[PDB]
RNA sequence: UUGACCUCAAAUCAGGUAGGAGUACCCGCUGAACUUAAGCAUAUCAAUAAGCGGAGGAAAAGAAACCAACCGGGAUUGCCUUAGUAACGGCGAGUGAAGCGGCAAAAGCUCAAAUUUGAAAUCUGGUACCUUCGGUGCCCGAGUUGUAAUUUGGAGAGGGCAACUUUGGGGCCGUUCCUUGUCUAUGUUCCUUGGAACAGGACGUCAUAGAGGGUGAGAAUCCCGUGUGGCGAGGAGUGCGGUUCUUUGUAAAGUGCCUUCGAAGAGUCGAGUUGUUUGGGAAUGCAGCUCUAAGUGGGUGGUAAAUUCCAUCUAAAGCUAA
RNA sequence: CACGGACCAAGGAGUCUAACGUCUAUGCGAGUGUUUGGGUGUAAAACCCAUACGCGUAAUGAAAGUGAACGUAGGUUGGGGCCUCGCAAGAGGUGCACAAUCGACCGAUCCUGAUGUCUUCGGAUGGAUUUGAGUAAGAGCAUAGCUGUUGGGACCCGAAAG
RNA sequence: AAAUAUGUAAGAAGUCCUUGUUACUUAAUUGAACGUGGACAUUUGAAUGAAGAGCUUUUAGUGGGCCAUUUUUGGUAAGC
C-alpha cells in the first residue's frame, strides 16, 4: 500500500511515513453479541416463521434454491437481501426434519 | 429582441427580485460593532488569549495538497502524546476533535511540538484564587504561528540516469488502462 | 359477606394550565392566475401572492448513517468565491446548485438498550416550623408494566495489580453594566442705524466650551446648553477584585497495566408503484398504497444490472450560546 | 367639411439597477484588482495590511488526451523614419507598425508503422485539394464617462379579460 | 440587323538578353511555375478632371411612398 510518488498511475502520490490510527468503536456497531445471540435464537423458536417464509421452504424443498431466490428477490427488495434470506432458510431446514 | 453583434446575455431577473434587494449600508457599523464586542469579550475572560490553539493539518484534494492550514482540534493521539487528557486540554486553551484521525507521522510529530511549547509558554493560575495580575495576550495564533514546511535544499547536483520523465508518465498511463485486459487475459489461459 | 386489583366515570372537589392580540423578521401547510415563450397546452411567472396553523428576541440549524478519492478534511450559521458554472429545459423561451479555498463567529453534549437486589437508594402533594424563587420533620400518594446512582461509541463496563494529583456550599465590602440627579468658563463696555442690536464700527475676555436652540433682525462671551471633570441616589447580574463564616468526607473525580466482555433505536431501513417537487439526469427530496429486512450488519460513494474488492461514516431517539 | 385645443396658474413623461459591445481619459503593466475581512481613526470619512480569489499570461479535442523556434523566430512584394553619398534631383543601405502571399510550429481528423515487447502493448519516422475562436521577443487588469444591448413598472397615460 | 446601354485593355506588379530550383511535365534540360544577374525612367506609353488617397470600428432613423417626360402590361376608360 506504499504510493509510487509520480502524479498518475495505479499507486499514484506522495510518499509519507504511515501510522496505524487506533481502532474506532463505531465501526463494530453490527458486531453480534452473547446476548443478542441468545434473545434472537429464543424468539425464534416463539414466534415462529412468516408465511412468506413458509411457501419459501415449499419452494426450495419442491423447486429448488434458484427460483426461492427469485420470490425471495419479490418479497423483499434488493436481490443481496434474498441471497441471505434464502440461506437461512436452508439452515431452518436442516434443523427442521433433516436433523 | 436580437440585433447586432452582441454577446448572449443571462440576466436572472424575471421573477420579484427588487423585493429581496440587500445593501451593506451598515459595512462600516457592523465592523465597529465586532471591534466592540471583541473588547467587552477579552476583559471578560480575564487574561486569556480570546482564541483557542488549533493544530496544523494538510489541505485536502489534489489542487490545495501543497499547502498546510489550521485544522479544528487536535486528535486524542494527539494529546495523549503531549502527556494531558483531553478533558484537561480543553479547560485549558486546546481545541480537541475526536474525529480527526493520524496516519502521517509528520503532521503528528508536528502537532504534539506545538502541544509542548504552548504548555511551556502559559502560567496556570492555581484553584485557590490569588491569580497573580499578568498582562493578557489578545492572540494565540500570532504567539503561534503556522510555518509551511521545508521541501529541498536551494541548490544540489545533477543527477540522470538516463530515464525520461515523459516516457515514464506514459508508462505509467498504459499500465493503469490495460491492468484489467492483461489479469482476464492471464486468468483465462 | 368483607377486602383488594384493573378499567371507566362524577364533583362550584385541592392546585394549575390553554384560547385572544400583534405578526417586520422566523418554523410549516395549502396554493393561483395576469405575465414570458412575439400564437399555445409542457415550461415560465413560482415551489411566489392570497388562504390556514405555530414561536422568539431572534427563530431555525447543529456536534456527521458528512465531504471526499487528497500527503485527506472534520458540528451548525453567515460573508467573499466557486458560478451564470456541472446540470435541467417543446435542449425553445428560460432555469441552475454543491465539494474545495479566504474570512466572521466558535462549544460542547445525553437518553434507550446492564440485577441497587446485602435492602426504590427516586419523586408530586398535605401538614407543622424555619434563614421562604427554597429548607427540615412527619403522614398519605406515585412507582417494580421500573423511579435514582452508574455507561452513550470519542467509547465504556465487571474482576485483579501498583501509584500519586485535585475541591464544596454561603455572607459582606468593592469592581463591571444599566436606569437617574447635581456641580463645574468668558462683555451685555462705548459710537452710528433702528420700534427692537442679536447689525456696522472701536476696544476686551474665555476656549479640551466658535455643536445646537432661545431671547423684539446674522449672539462663543445675555439665558439654556456645549467641552472637561468632581460629587451622589436606586436596582439587576455572581462575570470577578478583596475579606469573612461553614469541612464538606472512611465523599467525589482523573491517570498505568493484565484478563473477560463490550447490550447501540422495525411497518423502520430498503423495494415496487402513483403524485408532487429538485440543477439531480434508468428517477433529488417529500407523501399515499403494496411488499417488508439484516447484525463481520446497515447507509453513502451523482448511469440501470450481475460478480469481486476498496473507501467512508453509524440512520430509523434527544438538548445546546455566538 | 380629419383628430386634440374656451381661458389661466401650479404639477406633468428615456430614469435607476445587474451583466455586457465599441470608443475615450487615468493608474500600473506580464501583470493587475487596498475597502469579504483585519489594523487604525479627529469615527459611516481619511490612512494602513496578510492570505486567497477573479481576469490575463496556451491552445485544441465529444472525450481519454496531447501541447507551440530547421532558420539573426523564415522567405518574397510594398512600407514611415533613420544612415551613407550628393548643391539639389536622386542612388544605395537598414527597414518598426500595417497589408498581401508562400512556408515552419501546436491540437483535431485521415494515413505510414522504426528500435523494443506482460504478444499486444509501445508510436519513433515520414506524409495528406482536411480542420481550430492557435504559436511565431507577450497586453492586459482596474476605475470613470458619452453612446448602444438585455432583464426589470423600464419614456408617460390606456384595454376587452384572468 | 441598328440606335441607346454593356465586358476588357492602353506598362515598372512592364518589356527584353543570359541562366538557377523541383518529388510536376517531356522521347529528351522539353515545358510549366517561381527566382539570381544585366539593359530600358517619368511625351513612362491616349483625352479631361481629381476641397487628397486608402482603410477600420461603431451606431441613429427608415423598410406605407407619390408625381413628371420617355419605354411599357391589364382594362372601354379612370385623378385606375
Ligand atoms: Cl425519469
Ligand atoms: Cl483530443
Ligand atoms: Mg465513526
Ligand atoms: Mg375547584
Ligand atoms: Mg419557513
Ligand atoms: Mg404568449
Ligand atoms: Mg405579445
Ligand atoms: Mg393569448
Ligand atoms: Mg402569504
Ligand atoms: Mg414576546
Ligand atoms: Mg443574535
Ligand atoms: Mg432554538
Ligand atoms: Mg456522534
Ligand atoms: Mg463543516
Ligand atoms: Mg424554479
Ligand atoms: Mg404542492
Ligand atoms: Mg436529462
Ligand atoms: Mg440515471
Ligand atoms: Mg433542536
Ligand atoms: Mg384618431
Ligand atoms: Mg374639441
Ligand atoms: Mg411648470
Ligand atoms: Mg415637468
Ligand atoms: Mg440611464
Ligand atoms: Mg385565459
Ligand atoms: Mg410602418
Amino acid at each position: 500500500t506504499v504510493k509510487t510518488g509520480i502524479a498518475i498511475g495505479l499507486n499514484k502520490g506522495k510518499k509519507v511515513t504511515s501510522m496505524t490510527p487506533a481502532p474506532k468503536i463505531s465501526y463494530k456497531k453490527g458486531a453480534a453479541s452473547n446476548r443478542t445471540k441468545f434473545v434472537r435464537s429464543l424468539v425464534r423458536e416463539i414466534a415462529g416463521l412468516s408465511p412468506y417464509e413458509r411457501r419459501l421452504i415449499d419452494l426450495i424443498r419442491n423447486s429448488g434454491e434458484k427460483r426461492a431466490r427469485k420470490v425471495a428477490k419479490k418479497r423483499l427488495g434488493s436481490f443481496t437481501r434474498a441471497k441471505a434470506k434464502v440461506e437461512e432458510m436452508n439452515n431452518i431446514i436442516a434443523a427442521s426434519r433433516r436433523h | 429582441a436580437i440585433s447586432k453583434n452582441l454577446p448572449i446575455l443571462k440576466n436572472h431577473f424575471r421573477k420579484h427580485w427588487q423585493e429581496r434587494v440587500k445593501v451593506h449600508f451598515d459595512q462600516a457599523g457592523k465592523k465597529v460593532s465586532r471591534r466592540n464586542a471583541r473588547a467587552t469579550r477579552a476583559a471578560k475572560i480575564a487574561p486569556r488569549p480570546l482564541d483557542l490553539l488549533r493544530p496544523v493539518v494538510r489541505a485536502p484534494t489534489v489542487k490545495y495538497n501543497r499547502k498546510v492550514r489550521a485544522g479544528r482540534g487536535f486528535t486524542l493521539a494527539e494529546v495523549k502524546a503531549a502527556g494531558l487528557t483531553a478533558a484537561y486540554a480543553r479547560t485549558i486553551g486546546i481545541a480537541v476533535d475526536h474525529r480527526r484521525q493520524n496516519r502521517n507521522q509528520e503532521i503528528f510529530d508536528a502537532n504534539v511540538q506545538r502541544l509542548k511549547e504552548y504548555q511551556s509558554k502559559i502560567i496556570v493560575f492555581p484553584r485557590n484564587g490569588k491569580a497573580p495580575e499578568a498582562e493578557q495576550v489578545l492572540s494565540a495564533a500570532a504567539t503561534f504561528p503556522i510555518a509551511q514546511p521545508a521541501t529541498d535544499v536551494e541548490a544540489r547536483a545533477v543527477q540522470d540516469n538516463g530515464e525520461s520523465a515523459f516516457r515514464t508518465l506514459r508508462l505509467a498511463r498504459s499500465e493503469k488502462k490495460f491492468r484489467g485486459i492483461r489479469e482476464k487475459r492471464a486468468r483465462e489461459k
